[PDB]
Formats: C-alpha cells, structure tokens, sequence
C-alpha cells in the first residue's frame, strides 16, 4: 500500500493491474482498507492509470452489488464509496472516457427506460461532488431515449455550453414531463411520486454546499409550476438566497407558497431585508408579527426620523411583567429583540449594543466563545452587529482589550476562518493597521475589494437599490486604500506638501447630503478622522488645522442630520460637541 | 415653441427649427377625434404630436405648471430624494384659443386597454357585453331600487335604500371579476420573476404619488382613460382634466365623494400583502 502511493506512472500502472487481477478472491473485510488508495487517484494525470482505476469499480458496482443480503456495514459501505466516485467521473478531462462511462450509464437496466422513472431515478445520482453539469447531463439522459430531426442534436449540443439554457431546458423538460404524466399513475400514485419528489428536492437543498446560482433559481423555479411543490422548506430556501445572491425567485417562490405561516413570515422578513423594500417590510410587523398595542406605537415612530420612542418602547415591551391579556407568541418575541438593535444601530449606539446584542445567549458576564459561533442564529444576527459595535467603539480610543484576542483564537480552523476571511475583512483590515500587520491589511484589503466584484456581479440588471447599497461603500475601502499608499511613500514626515494635499481633496472630495444616510456617513466621518488621529499619532498648527478639517466634516454631518431629519443623532452629536464649541469663537456661532 | 420655459438664458441656436411634415395623419376613435401628426426636425430628429380642437386648452398649461412646482418641492427634500418620487409632467402648448397641440409618447396604452385585452376571451366578453355584466347589473339594481328608468333614479336612491343592502348588492358584482387580472398583465408580459416585482414596485409607486398628489387640488371625474400606462418601463400617467379645484362634487348632480381612485385592482395587485405597507408608506411621506 506504501509503494502504490509513491511517484511513477508504471508502477501504479501495473499495481492496478495485479489489483484487478487479485479481484474476486480478495475478502470484503480488508476491501474497506484496500479501496481507499485507490481512489486518490483521481487528481492524477495519465489516462491509463485512471482508466484502470475506472475500470475495476465497473466491476466492484456490478457483483457487490448485495441484493438486500444483509452481510455487513462494509460489504454495502463499498457500495457507497464506489458511487460516489464512478458519479464524478462524468467531469474528467477528457473525453471518450465520458463516452465509455456514459456508455456505461445509459446500458440497460442501469437506469430503468420507460420514460420518467428514469427521471426519478436521474435525481437519485445527484451527489454534490458535482451539481455544476447536472442539468446537462441530465438532459442528454432524457434524450438519449429518442430512438423532422436536423434541430435536436445540435440543441443537446448548445445545451452544455451555457448554464442559463441549460437552466431554461431543464425546467422546460421536467415540467412537461410532469404535466403531461396524467395518462397513468392515479392520485395515490401521484401523491406519492410528488412526495418522493419533494423529499429529493429537500435532499438537494440540504447537500449542496457551493451554491450556483442557475441550479438553485432552477429548482426553486421548477417548484412554483405543479399543485404539490410549494411547501418545499421555508427554512433553508431562505438561507440559500442570503448568500447565493438568488432573493427574488425566492421572494416569489414564498408569495405563492403564502398563498392558497409564522415562520414562512419571519423569513420573508429576514428575505426582504437585504433588498431594501423596508416599506414591505414595515408592512409585516404591523399584520402578522403584532396584535400587540405597543409595535403600532413604534413602528408609526419608526416609520419617520423619530428613532428614540420606538427604541425606548421596545425595552419595556420585552421586559414587561404582567400582560394577561394575550401573551407574545412564537413570532415577535425575537422581532423586539433584533429591531431593538437596529434602531440601536440607526443612531450612535456604541456603548448600548454590545450589551443588547451578545446578553441574550448565556449568563451575566460575556463569555465570548464558540457559544456565539454554535447555533449559527446566534452567529448571523447577532454577530454582524456584535462585531460592528465593537469596532466602531474602539476607534475612538480605549483599550477595551477582547476582540484582539477574539479573532486571535477565531483565526484558526475551516468554520472560524472561511467566514471571518470570507465576508468583512474592511474592520478586520483596520484592526490589523491597529495591529500593525499591514501586509496582512493589504491582502485584506485586497480580497475585499476583490469581495465587492463577487458581489456585484451575479446582482441582477435592474434591482435597484441593491446595487446602491452595494456600491455606497467603495468610497471608504479607497479612503482606507489612500490611508496605506500614503503612508508607505516615505516622503511625507519630512515636509508639508503632501498633507496639504491629501487635506485639500478631503476638505473636497465628499458625500452630500440627502442622498448618503447616517449610517455610510458615520463610516466615512469616524473612518476619516480616525485616520487624522492616526497620522496625528504618526508624525510624532497642524493639531489645530486638523482639527479645522475635524469640525468642518462633523459639521457637514450635522447639517446632513438636520436635513434628512434626525433630530435625535445631531441633537447628541451638539450635545457632545457643546465643550467642543467652547474652543473657538465661530465654531460657538 | 414649447421651448422657452425660463430657467437660464434661452438661444435659439440649438432650438428645433421645423423643417417638414409627414405624409401620414393618425386618427383617434374617440368622441373628440384628434389627430396625430409627425412633424420633422432640422437637428435630425422626429417630434409627433397630437392635435386637438374646438377646445379652450389655457387651463391645462397652468396645472402642468402647477405639476412642475409640485415635483419640484418633492425632490427638494431628503426623504422623498431617496426613494426619487417624481412626477411626470408633458407639454402642451395652447396656439389660440380652440386650437391647442399635445405632446405626445411612444407605445403607451390606456389603463382600459390594458384591462381589456388582458383578459382571454371569456372574461373579456363578460365584462364588455353580458346579461349579467357589472354595468348591465347595475343599471337594472338602479331600477330595482328606484322605480324609474331614467336619470333622477340615482337621485332617488339615497332615500330608497339602507347601508347593508347596498353593501350585500355590491358583493354581488365585486364577485363578477377575477382579483388579480392586474398580476395577470404583468403575467403576460414580464417573461422573468427578476424582472417581475421592480415593475410592481414602480407600478404602485406611480399610483400612489399620483393619488396624493390628486387631492390636494382636489380632481374628481378619474375614470379609466385618464391613465396612460407605460408598459416600457411600468409607469403610469395620467390625462385630461376636467375639474380644477374641489369642483366636481358642487356642481354636478350625482357628486362624488372619493378623494381618488383606489379599487379592487390596487387591493388584489398587492396581495397577499394588505394595503397597509408600501402605498400608505409613500402616501404618508
């Protein structure tokens, strides 16, 4: 077994040899050891050598084939582990192997061939190894079954070329098959063949793990088109379209599924919230999560700029006592909670989040663990704004010493990093500036702006607003990208010129009013003058210019408050700036 | 003209000077008949337009006026300039008196046309021409509760018939059309759910900004040709005037108390939502 692992071609080209050869004496109890050198092999060169090793599963799937014999959990596990492996070869890279493997496939009695238990059978091999084909090739099986034909094959041929006719075709396909079955196969028959369908369709769902984007709006689709798909899983449609960038065919999947019901309302809550629509979403909370008489008194102060009384309501309206009159059901009991954070969120809210975002899991203290990692509810809500708050109150200066070694222990592993790498990175990016591994900022900073292509792409021609907010944020990554170039050109400590300059395009260049809110506002004013601290902190009248530029940006800010009317954020913002107007004279008028 | 709309230092250098007229004229099958010419431009271009007469057109100028104050205050805020509520005012341009020019758009259609040939062949037939058609039910309810079979009947149906009555009779027509014929034309057009609800979403916002901006100089007589819908990128507009100020409920006999239009059309488009979110939203802003 040693040597088969070793690095010559004729050597594990003859080891395969004698190992087909050695085949039907061998025992099943040492095969489970035998058989997994021999599928390393499929990231290796040298079509001889996987050819052989395609060659003995074609025997090992058809005599341990155990026809419900009962013998093992290993004589019918190799059953299973040959499969998977004779299913993903149908993707290697060359072909006439696939003709050889196919050829195998469609041979009779390996998929049955009356028309659509072939179909049935056709779901069965999906194997989330591959998904990124399976339409294709799941479309040539149909097909194949053919035998005024100029037009076929070459639409079989232009079918593995895109994914979005390759999408259009399957979803074509199925549905005529399935309204047209209704020449046979009785109600019972029907019911239970929509049943096996639904329960496969569930499968799919629940394997796949790197989304794409045509086979999930394809089976989301092809759900929507016969009277039994529709409660397919309102649970995890759902969180396939908070990251497959995929919202509105789910979004309509879940209106027809509503149609003709607590939990289908709280995801299509958690649905639209990525899309903008808040109007839509105001418009929930006030039909299904509620019956109460204090998310009326909020949301109509939630509605306009008045972001303190709904706050204000929401804490008594959690922590009541009495309320024998109707008690919160299983649908607003959370909402309180998370819209308690947001209208935290929506004004300075930087030392009352931490609190009401990570003291409803566990006991007094913070304990901040896997805790808020485990039981990922806890880890996509409130994480974002745990880790938002936290940063954005250790900007200002403080100590504070826990997220430093929080993503100190986080970084470490495949579901503590492939997220934590995967999303953010812009705070993470900052926090290493703090931390001074900016080489490490850089590659951070670099796979976020390479984050917002992948963003930005798969978002859709005409869903506006989406990209809007997708695209406010570019303004601070190169606000903190003109922060790192700057300060690796050595030339700027030793004179004034460049700071003057780099002041002058900031005093220029801007957001404006009425079309930017708060919250991108407050990035780029706490983002900048953080950043004025910080070369303040570098270079160790330009403290009192500094602070010129200083006010003039928290000003603009205050004026940008007053006109999209939050009163309440520019009132604390003057109230904190009330000894900060005391310095001047003009600052005071 | 139709240029010169102050607002700058106006030059003619760049104004379209005309320079020829089509060999086609259009007809509308209306009561009116306008016609429809399409005239040509010396900068190489093409302006149609419409041409009415025997009207005196000097009151439709200054509403239109009226309409670019009006959306000229709506995006002057910051609420309303996020959302980029805006109202979609045209020219026409008042030649003498009885002599007036409309300007004119391309592809739209009425908001009755799109809700007649919507529909298949049945429905469409059983709200045009049925023994039981919502007119024809209607007419023959007026003469149910009235005696009479001429106007004066609906003068005396306020004192010849209670609420619930009238309430139960008017399930017995609002039971004649299908709810969501709406969603049936976006249906029949919309070819992708992608594309389908941001042409909801500017459908109800139209509606919604034109509803409230209906009342406040106050314009009965909104029947269902007074709504050109876009179908090229789902807007909807509205047209001729009638009643100025709050004017069509004193004068004329039978008077109207709605401050607009709001049916079961824009109830069952917004299903399975109630009307409670996104159009009370706008209005409310």
């Amino acid at each position: 077994v040693q040597v088969m692992r070793h690095r010559d071609d004729e050597r594990q080209k003859v080891c395969l040899d004698i190992i087909y050869k050695m085949m039907p004496k061998l025992k099943p109890v040492e095969l489970r050891e035998l058989l997994n050198p021999v599928v390393e092999f499929v990231s290796h060169p040298s079509t001889t050598c996987r050819e052989q090793m395609y060659n003995i599963l074609m025997w090992i799937h058809d005599n341990y084939r155990d026809p419900e014999s009962e013998t093992d959990n290993d004589s019918q596990e190799i059953f299973k582990l040959a499969k998977d492996v004779l299913i993903q070869g149908l993707i290697d890279e060359n072909p006439g192997l696939q003709l050889i493997i196919r050829n195998f496939w469609s041979h009779e009695t390996r998929l049955p061939s009356n028309t659509l238990d072939r179909l049935l059978a056709l779901n069965s091999l999906y194997s989330p190894k591959i998904e990124v084909h399976f339409l294709s090739l799941a479309t040539n099986f149909l097909l194949e079954m053919t035998s005024h034909s100029s037009l076929i094959t070459p639409l079989q041929a232009v079918a593995q070329r895109d994914p979005i006719i390759a999408k259009q075709l399957f979803s074509s396909l199925f549905s005529g098959i399935l309204k047209e079955m209704d020449k046979f196969k009785t109600l019972s028959e029907k019911n239970n063949i929509t049943q096996k369908l639904l329960q496969d369709f569930n499968r799919f769902l629940n394997t796949t793990f790197s989304f794409f984007p045509p086979f999930v709006s394809c089976i989301q689709d092809i759900s929507c088109q016969h009277a039994a798909l529709l409660s397919l899983d309102p649970a995890a449609v759902s969180a396939g379209c908070l990251a497959s960038l995929q919202q509105p065919v789910g979004i309509r999947l879940l209106e027809e599924a509503l149609l003709r019901d607590v939990l289908r309302w709280v995801e299509l809550a958690k649905l639209y919230r990525s899309i903008g629509e808040y109007d839509v979403l105001r418009g929930i909370f006030t039909s299904e999560i509620g019956t109460k008489q204090i998310t009326q008194s909020a949301l109509l102060a939630e509605a306009r700029s008045d972001y303190s009384e709904a706050a204000k309501q929401y804490d008594e309206a959690l922590n009541k006592q009495d309320w024998v009159d109707g008690e919160p059901t299983e649908a607003e009991k959370d909402f309180w909670e998370l819209a308690s954070l947001d209208c935290y969120n929506h004004l300075a809210e930087w030392k009352s989040l931490e609190y009401c975002s990570t003291a409803s899991i566990d006991s007094e203290n913070p304990p901040d663990l896997n805790k808020i990692w485990s039981e990922p509810f806890y880890q996509e809500t409130y994480l974002p704004y745990m880790i938002r708050s936290k940063l954005k109150l250790l900007l200002q200066g403080e100590a504070d010493q826990s997220l430093l070694t929080f993503i100190d222990k986080a970084m470490h592993g495949e579901l503590q990093k492939a997220i934590l790498e995967l999303h953010y990175s812009q705070e993470l990016s900052l926090l290493y500036l703090l931390q001074d591994d900016v080489d490490r900022a850089k590659y951070y900073i670099q796979n976020g702006i390479q984050s917002f292509m992948q963003n930005y792409s798969s978002i859709d021609v005409l869903l506006h607003q989406s990209r809007l907010t997708k695209l406010q944020s570019v303004q601070a990554l190169t606000e903190i990208q003109e922060f790192i170039s700057f300060i690796s050109k050595q030339g700027n400590l030793s004179s004034q010129v460049p700071l003057k300059r780099l002041l002058n395009t900031w005093t220029n260049r801007y957001p404006d009013a009425k079309m930017d809110p708060m919250n991108i506002w407050d990035d780029i004013i706490t983002n900048r003058c953080f950043f004025l601290s910080k070369i303040e902190e570098k270079l160790t009248d330009i403290s009192s210019l500094i602070r010129s530029c200083k006010f003039s940006m928290k000003m603009k800010m205050i004026d940008s408050a007053r006109k999209q009317n939050n009163f309440s954020l520019a009132m604390k913002l003057l109230k904190e700036l009330h000894k900060e107007s005391k310095t001047r004279d003009d600052w005071l008028v | 003209p139709g240029q010169y709309d102050g607002r700058g230092k106006p030059l003619p250098e760049y104004h379209v000077r005309i320079a020829g007229f089509d060999e086609r004229v259009t007809v509308m099958a209306s009561l009116r008949r306008p016609k429809r010419i399409i005239i040509r431009g010396h900068d190489e271009r093409e302006h149609p337009f419409l041409v009415k007469g025997g009207e005196d057109l000097r009151q439709d100028q200054r509403v239109e006026q009226l309409f670019q104050v009006m959306n000229g205050i709506l995006a002057q805020d910051s609420a309303c300039s996020q959302r980029a509520l805006q109202l979609r005012t045209y020219s026409v341009v008042p030649m003498t008196s009885r002599l007036g020019l409309i300007e004119w758009l391309e592809n739209t259609v009425t908001l009755k046309d799109l809700l007649l040939n919507t529909m298949s062949q049945e429905e469409k037939a059983a709200y045009l021409s049925d023994p039981r058609a919502p007119p024809c039910e209607y007419k023959d309810w007026l003469t149910k509760m009235s005696g009479k079979h001429d106007v004066g009947a609906y003068m005396l149906m306020y004192k010849g018939a209670n609420r619930t009555e009238t309430v139960t009779s008017f399930r017995k027509r609002e039971s004649k059309v299908p709810a969501d014929l709406l969603k049936r034309a976006f249906v029949r057009m919309s070819t992708s759910p992608e594309a389908f609800l941001a042409l909801r979403s500017h459908f109800a916002s139209s509606h919604a900004l034109i509803c409230i901006s209906h009342w406040i100089l106050g314009i009965g007589d909104r029947h269902l040709n007074n709504f050109m819908v876009a179908m090229e990128t789902g807007g909807v507009i509205g047209i001729d005037f009638g009643h100025a100020f709050g004017s069509a409920t004193q004068f004329l006999p039978v008077p109207e108390l709605m401050p607009f239009r709001l049916t079961r059309q824009f109830i069952n488009l917004m299903l399975p939502m109630k009307e409670t979110g996104l159009m009370y939203s706008i209005m409310v802003h």
